[PDB]
């Protein structure tokens, strides 16, 4: 890493944050624990615990500290690149575990002089900087945190500092995902994805119909998405109900309010949110089997059909009226048809019996919105049996480019 | 035309069965025809006349094939007698198009028989490429991968599982996003959609997709041994080679060089003369925009026919300089050309040692 | 190579640097699909040790029919089997798996194999003395032969020992004290042996079959090789699950892909398994993949005809489809493509396809009526003429299913009847 970061000085830096960053992320490759490394943090983390309340209670009992902001910004960001050479000398040996918990703290800060700062450069460097073995850490704390917000009974103490909380939770973890850091793999397969989703679902449930709340929803089902793109990168325990019930969740959220509309960018809000929502299920929908959360005595098929009749009769709603925001009108449709083949392709014997009448027709779209999927999914009945050859002899070719490429 | 409604059982009922009365087709279609040249290309005649011959020909394919491929052969020909810059300008060419747009209908399921047509079917293909209006060129790439498809499945002509093998994949080839450029067809997503309604090309394109179809053409004449589909072939492209035409040597030139597979000292003279003919024009002429594409065709012709030569072709050395004296004229494209020239010249004299 | 796929986009900027055009042509015929904690207990107890054979080696037994794909994670079986053995895999010892009413639903994964595979010590696998196996069938011969590079090392070792009868397993075991739960030792008494049964398939084999109270099983006389030994075959097909039963031939019967027996008492086999499952419909509390067929016949060739170049394509392209699966005698002159330019004025095509799949393929033509004349009121109306031209070859047909005494057959027919007659 030190011979690394000869190289790292040498080229040119075009200014200083840019080399804040170079330093920053030469310090999440340091990984093995020497001696320097933990009273250098150690130390650093102390002067920034002082810092923090000479940059945080200090605008407060008394401007120029704008100066020690920015030594701040790149303070805690050092901190953060290298929190997770001590965490790796704790398993073979807690202030990293109370460095987040000031980090959570500052997460929602208000301030009466520029509290914006503090809270945009506490996103950034949290989500795209921090360690990948800080992950783990990261979501365990984030569950509790979350799980403060619901009751016993799972009623939701909807509160300003909690809706705060969430929006911004959210978008950080949007920011960890949506970046691929070296190693993140090996470490973001460690800790469930499952809980704070489900309890973020849940509260941005009761969040309303106000613009902050469907701008709150279209950034949630953004993280959906991002999220379901990485079913390998994470560890599930059991993916099936985890799809299964937000694929319950989210298919009220589309065609909310898309009749009733009173405003202009009301309508266009709300159907940013249904483009969002159904972006989101048709992601969810993908390969994910249908089974029931446990029903009043019904046979597993009998169960099967009525969801899945629910489901295709709340596509085929949507889909119906798609016909006649004029791009909008049109994209919606093939998301709305692409959700429909996820869910046929997966349940083939819960399929076809409500299925079949899509194939007829419409008003010169329902078949070629049907037909639209049996190009690959009732044509794909071919050697479903309830291929792939020659590829890998051409890769055998001389020089072996594809292999390098 | 006119009765729409009843469309299905109209033609099923008089146009299917005048169809199987073998005496009365050359009236029919010559009625045809005419019906639709007076409507004009685009015309709801022209269209509903289109469509209705697919009907007649699945009676006896061989005569409506034959008649159909016959006809736009003619007026092809035809065009080089009062040659004008382009075929889009030419008189004829209402004919052409709307002739196209039957062999367009007439192609699918075999309606134009592949195994006794492929020759005549890859002229037109080769002489229409990138032409006319977006539905035109849409047309001709539909004509391609019907014509493949149909050589993949004609049952009078029994094909090695590895020939099968070799068309499916040239199918699949030819739907690919590089085949669209090539083609002319650019930012359509799909050719039938543009192509069942109502630019500058570079002869380098129409060598690519030449020389794709002599390998689709090969890969066929591998199975049927006493083909004659590539000496027909060359000899329709021989004829409009060596002949003056403004719009339709340029590409001929290409098609023959790309198709050829022997040649003669002759030929390569008669090439020559024709650039020598060209370049004369071109510094006296200001019509340069034609005869710069003949030039750069003419050489285009040479950088595939000197391999072909006999080992004792003096030619060899000659063609050395006249790739520097087409290099000297300082034109990007025939620069283009002559540097590739060079390359085909030294590469086949190190061959020969 | 999902990844391969993935990454197209890019690999043809380092190959830019014939070989040159084949990435994306295999496009083509690509788009593929997309310490621990530990809870809960298994109140089915499917893994325990049970029962101790003549070596004085522990045996450990197993039910697979316990156990249902995609319902409870892996990771907690996995461990629970190692938890269970945390006394015993420390010494060599024996196992006895039951493969007793097992179907796909039992079928282990690849990974949960390999999972299986690593997760116990490398000296438990070299302590395992005996693997004794009861009631082989066939479904585990293909699931082990796909199986099989995983397993490519263990077929044709001693270790495995196949059981087709108690007396073979108690011959090893103290005075046949053999742990199996009762249910699997109850489906072996008083059933009928039939000796000389002639199983009739592709492959005619000569097996033994056994009709009882509750399920139908079939042995094999014939040694087959299974893991490199050559051993018979018992496959049990509950009749619980057999609905398509009918009269056919005397000396010949169809069960449900359908199964064909022979033998001079198969009247008594018949009535027999009608009495068991009559019973068993007393006990009642209080799409098919053949259907298919006509069903989707009349939905590929009504849009054929359609007004829309795309839809046309697709509609083309689902009719290869089905006639490559389900091998229709179309004369296979259609071979699957994308981006053909299919004419408007397809009547005469979908009609001479028509024509020659109902004189060569008079199978359904009742599927496919219903359908059509449903189809015949939504339509347009030049649809509706269409509609009439291909319809009217598979009238004729009918004449067929008028004969038979089947009332479900009769019955559909007047449906029809009154069907046409209403669009009259």
């Amino acid at each position: 890493t030190f011979m690394e970061f000869a190289s790292v000085s040498n080229m040119m830096s075009t200014g200083r944050a840019a080399l804040q960053k170079r330093v920053m992320a030469l310090l999440r490759r340091i990984e093995h624990p020497t001696a320097g490394n933990t009273e250098a943090w150690e130390d650093t983390h102390a002067k920034w615990e002082q810092a923090t309340k000479l940059i945080l209670n200090y605008p407060k009992a008394k401007l120029s500290d704008t100066d020690s902001l920015q030594e701040w910004i790149n303070m805690t960001g050092f901190l953060c690149a290298l929190g997770g050479v001590c965490l790796q000398q704790r398993s073979n040996s807690t202030p990293v575990s109370k460095f987040m918990d000031r980090l959570l703290s500052l997460m929602v800060c208000n301030h009466e002089k520029v509290g914006l700062q503090i809270r945009t450069n506490v996103k950034d460097l949290v989500g795209l900087e921090l360690s990948p073995a800080l992950y783990p850490m990261l979501f365990n704390k984030l569950k509790n945190t979350i799980s403060k917000f619901f009751d016993s009974q799972g009623q939701v103490l909807l509160t300003d500092t909690n809706t705060q909380f969430v929006e911004q939770t959210i978008a950080i973890m949007k920011n960890l995902l949506d970046n691929h850091t070296e190693g993140s793999s090996e470490h973001l397969g460690q800790a469930s994805i499952e809980t704070m989703m489900l309890n973020l679902v849940r509260y941005v449930r009761v969040l309303g119909n106000m613009v902050h709340a469907i701008q709150i929803k279209t950034k949630l089902c953004q993280l959906v998405e991002v999220m379901m793109a990485r079913r390998d990168d994470l560890s599930f325990c059991q993916e099936m109900k985890f799809r299964n019930k937000m694929v319950e969740y989210l298919t009220d959220w589309v065609m909310g309010t898309s009749n009733q509309a009173a405003d202009d960018d009301v309508k266009c809000l709300t159907r940013d949110l249904d483009q969002a929502s159904m972006e989101a299920v048709v992601s969810l929908l993908a390969g994910l089997p249908l089974q029931p959360e446990e029903g009043d005595g019904v046979e597993l098929m009998e169960a099967k059909s009525q969801l899945f009749l629910k489901y295709f009769t709340l596509f085929m709603n949507l889909l119906n009226d798609c016909s006649e925001m004029s791009r909008r009108l049109a994209s919606l449709r093939h998301c709305t048809v692409l959700a429909m083949s996820n869910l046929l392709n997966a349940n083939v014997d819960s399929g076809l019996m409500h299925s079949i009448g899509l194939g007829y027709h419409k008003d010169l779209q329902t078949r070629a919105t049907f037909m639209e999927v049996l190009t690959k999914i009732l044509q794909q009945g071919t050697e479903f049996d309830t291929l792939v050859e020659l590829v890998t002899m051409m890769g055998d070719q001389g020089e072996l480019p594809i292999a390098m490429a | 035309i006119n009765e729409k409604q009843m469309y299905p059982s109209i033609q099923a009922k008089i146009w299917g069965s005048l169809g199987q009365i073998t005496d009365l087709l050359d009236v029919v279609l010559d009625s045809f025809i005419k019906t639709s040249a007076t409507g004009g290309l685009g015309s709801i005649k022209a269209e509903v006349m289109a469509d209705t011959a697919v009907a007649l020909a699945s009676g006896n394919v061989k005569l409506v094939s034959s008649k159909v491929i016959g006809r736009m052969c003619k007026i092809i020909d035809k065009t080089c007698l009062s040659p004008t810059p382009t075929l889009e300008q030419h008189l004829m060419w209402d004919d052409i198009a709307i002739l196209a747009r039957y062999m367009l209908m007439l192609s699918f399921n075999n309606s134009l028989d592949v195994a006794a047509h492929l020759p005549y079917l890859f002229h037109v293909v080769t002489f229409l490429v990138a032409t006319g209006p977006l539905s035109l060129r849409a047309s001709t790439h539909g004509l391609v991968i019907n014509i493949i498809h149909s050589l993949c499945t004609c049952s009078q002509l029994h094909f090695s599982e590895e020939t099968k093998q070799v068309l499916r994949l040239s199918l699949t080839e030819f739907s690919l996003p590089k085949f669209y450029l090539l083609f002319g067809i650019s930012k359509v997503k799909s050719a039938a959609v543009i192509a069942f309604r109502s630019e500058t090309f570079a002869l380098t394109s129409l060598e690519t997709v030449t020389e794709a179809l002599l390998e689709i053409m090969e890969a066929c004449m591998r199975d049927i041994p006493t083909c004659k589909w590539l000496d027909q072939w060359t000899e329709l492209a021989q004829r409009f080679a060596f002949q003056y035409n403004p719009s339709l040597q340029p590409r001929a030139l290409v098609v023959f060089g790309c198709i050829s597979k022997r040649v003669s000292h002759g030929q390569i003279k008669q090439i020559i003369r024709i650039l020598s003919k060209a370049l004369e024009s071109c510094l006296k002429g200001p019509d340069t925009y034609n005869s710069q594409v003949l030039i750069e065709a003419t050489v285009i012709a040479l950088t595939k026919l000197q391999p072909l030569l006999n080992k004792d072709s003096p030619l060899h050395k000659a063609l050395f300089w006249v790739a520097v004296a087409v290099l000297q004229l300082d034109e990007v494209n025939l620069y283009s050309a002559g540097t590739a020239l060079l390359e085909q010249n030294l590469h086949t004299l190190d061959s020969l040692r | 190579h999902r990844l391969l796929w993935n990454n197209q986009e890019k690999i043809g900027q380092y190959l830019s640097s014939r070989p040159f055009d084949k990435m994306a042509t295999l496009l083509a015929y690509l788009g593929p699909p997309e310490k621990e904690e530990f809870k809960a207990l298994k109140t089915l107890s499917i893994f325990y040790q049970a029962g101790t054979s003549k070596a004085g080696n522990p045996i450990f037994y197993y039910v697979a029919r316990r156990f249902k794909t995609g319902q409870i994670n892996g990771d907690l079986l996995i461990y629970h089997v190692l938890l269970t053995l945390k006394p015993y895999y420390a010494k060599p010892y024996e196992i006895v798996v039951d493969l007793t009413h097992t179907g796909p639903s039992n079928r282990f994964k690849t990974d949960f194999l390999s999972k299986w595979f690593v997760v116990f010590p490398g000296f438990a696998y070299d302590n395992v003395s005996a693997v004794y196996i009861y009631n082989c069938n066939s479904w585990v011969r293909e699931y082990t032969k796909y199986h099989e590079r995983l397993l490519t090392g263990l077929k044709g070792s001693k270790r495995l020992v196949f059981i087709d009868c108690p007396g073979k397993l108690a011959e090893h075991i103290e005075h046949e004290q053999q742990k199996l739960p009762a249910a699997t030792l109850a489906l072996e008494e008083d059933l009928k042996v039939f000796h000389n049964a002639l199983k009739l398939a592709h492959k005619d084999t000569k097996v033994s079959i056994k009709v009882g109270s509750t399920a139908v099983q079939v042995t094999s006389a014939e040694r087959t090789k299974v893991l490199g030994q050559s051993v018979f075959l018992n496959d049990i097909y509950y009749a619980s699950e057999i609905e398509e039963i009918c009269l056919v031939d005397e000396n010949q019967f169809t069960l449900t892909t359908p199964l064909t027996f022979m033998h001079q008492e198969c009247e008594a086999i018949v009535q027999s398994i009608i009495h068991i499952r009559t019973r068993w419909e007393l006990s009642q509390p209080d799409i098919r993949p053949k259907d298919v067929p006509g069903t989707l016949l009349n939905i590929a060739l009504l849009n054929l005809g359609s007004s829309d170049p795309s839809l046309r394509s697709a509609a083309y392209n689902l009719l290869c489809a089905l006639t490559c699966t389900f091998n229709l005698k179309i004369e296979g002159q259609l071979l699957e493509t994308s981006g053909l330019c299919i004419p408007a004025n397809n009547t005469l095509f979908i009609v001479s396809i028509s024509k020659t799949l109902a004189a060569n393929e008079p199978h359904l033509t009742l599927e496919f009526l219903e359908e059509c004349i449903s189809g015949f009121s939504k339509s347009s109306i030049e649809l509706k003429h269409l509609c009439l031209e291909y319809m009217t070859p598979w009238l004729s047909n009918l004449v067929r299913f008028c004969k038979h005494n089947d009332d479900a057959k009769r019955q559909r027919v007047t449906a029809i009847l009154d069907k046409l007659i209403t669009m009259t």
